[PDB]
């Protein structure tokens, strides 16, 4: 299978980033959701996992 | 008296010979159109200039580029004219997006994409219109939006890629999250091909009309939004009682403008 990868030249841009070379996606009929509101509040201290955790370092381009 | 009717007389000889510049304008017969601009007041008729350039602008779309080239020789010629007429191109802008007309926001967002492409308005008042169109769903906006990116999408790509990332983004939002038609599909369609492609067919820069050089030109950035000034003032004619030194001043200006078979 292809290595799609793309190499990063400037560390100012994020390394999660939509680069140009990547084709858009341009996405474009009902989804099963439950009522809005209805019951289902989260309890107190419940997060996602790594909330005080940053989505990426300075090293994780390099990594 | 008759010195304010030999005034008048010379303003309505000097916006006939603007109206036929205007109106015979071609990109290979420019240098007649620059000749007819300088044989007439090029300081006392600007307003009378920017006007007709402006009617000629909004009349047809093949004469835009000899309005964004008559913008850039004002421009070059010295900055106030530039300046002003980036703010009359802002406020007509302003009053496209505001009286809701398709028509006359898509013939202002044309001129301003021309005179940001003349290099003689600031691409950031284009920028926050593109973003202010980007931001409300509209198929009219989407057009003028996509209109403007194939004029300056050489401008577009040497100035600020993240504002096209942002506009594919809402445009992905509105084919999906929001509503899109087939029409407002097809619009969406043609901003990613004008976005993948760059413009490169129809890029930012024109050739054959390009005669005024950056270096003399300046760039004002005319917010729409702020209380641009249109400068209409000097293009009717007035009394003046120092007439003969604004004149003496206009001539000034002018002068100073210009075997191996064997082997």
């Amino acid at each position: 299978p292809n290595v799609v990868f793309i190499k990063t030249e400037d560390p100012d841009l994020p390394a999660f980033y939509f680069d140009p070379l990547i084709n858009p996606i341009s996405h474009r009929s009902q989804e099963p959701l439950p009522d809005d509101d209805e019951e289902f509040e989260l309890p107190e201290f419940v997060e996602p996992f790594l909330k005080d955790t940053p989505l990426y370092t300075d090293n994780t381009a390099n990594g | 008296k008759n010195s304010l009717a030999y005034q008048r007389m010379s303003w309505e000889a000097l916006k006939k010979s603007i109206n036929g510049l205007i109106n015979k304008v071609n990109i290979s017969n420019i240098s007649i159109i620059i000749q007819e601009l300088l044989q007439e007041n090029i300081v006392r008729g600007r307003g009378l200039l920017s006007r007709s350039v402006l009617q000629a602008q909004s009349a047809s779309p093949i004469f835009t580029h000899v309005y964004a080239a008559l913008v850039a020789i004002i421009n070059s010629k010295f900055p106030q004219i530039g300046e002003l007429i980036l703010k009359r191109l802002i406020l007509n802008f302003r009053k496209g997006y505001r009286r809701n007309d398709k028509q006359l926001c898509l013939t202002a967002s044309k001129f301003v994409a021309h005179l940001i492409n003349q290099n003689v308005a600031h691409e950031v008042l284009c920028l926050e219109m593109l973003t202010l169109l980007l931001e409300r769903p509209t198929d009219d906006s989407v057009e003028v939006a996509i209109g403007f990116l194939k004029e300056c999408g050489l401008k577009l790509t040497q100035v600020s890629p993240r504002g096209i990332n942002a506009i594919f983004e809402r445009l992905r939002n509105i084919l999906h999250e929001s509503e899109i038609d087939k029409r407002v599909q097809y619009m969406i369609e043609v901003m990613f091909a004008v976005r993948k492609d760059g413009f490169k067919d129809h890029p930012i820069i024109l050739e054959g009309l390009d005669l005024v050089e950056e270096d003399d030109q300046f760039t004002h950035m005319l917010p729409l939004e702020d209380d641009y000034n249109p400068e209409d003032v000097l293009n009717v004619f007035k009394m003046d009682p120092n007439f003969m030194e604004n004149e003496e001043k206009y001539k000034a200006i002018k002068k100073e403008i210009l075997i191996n078979l064997v082997s």
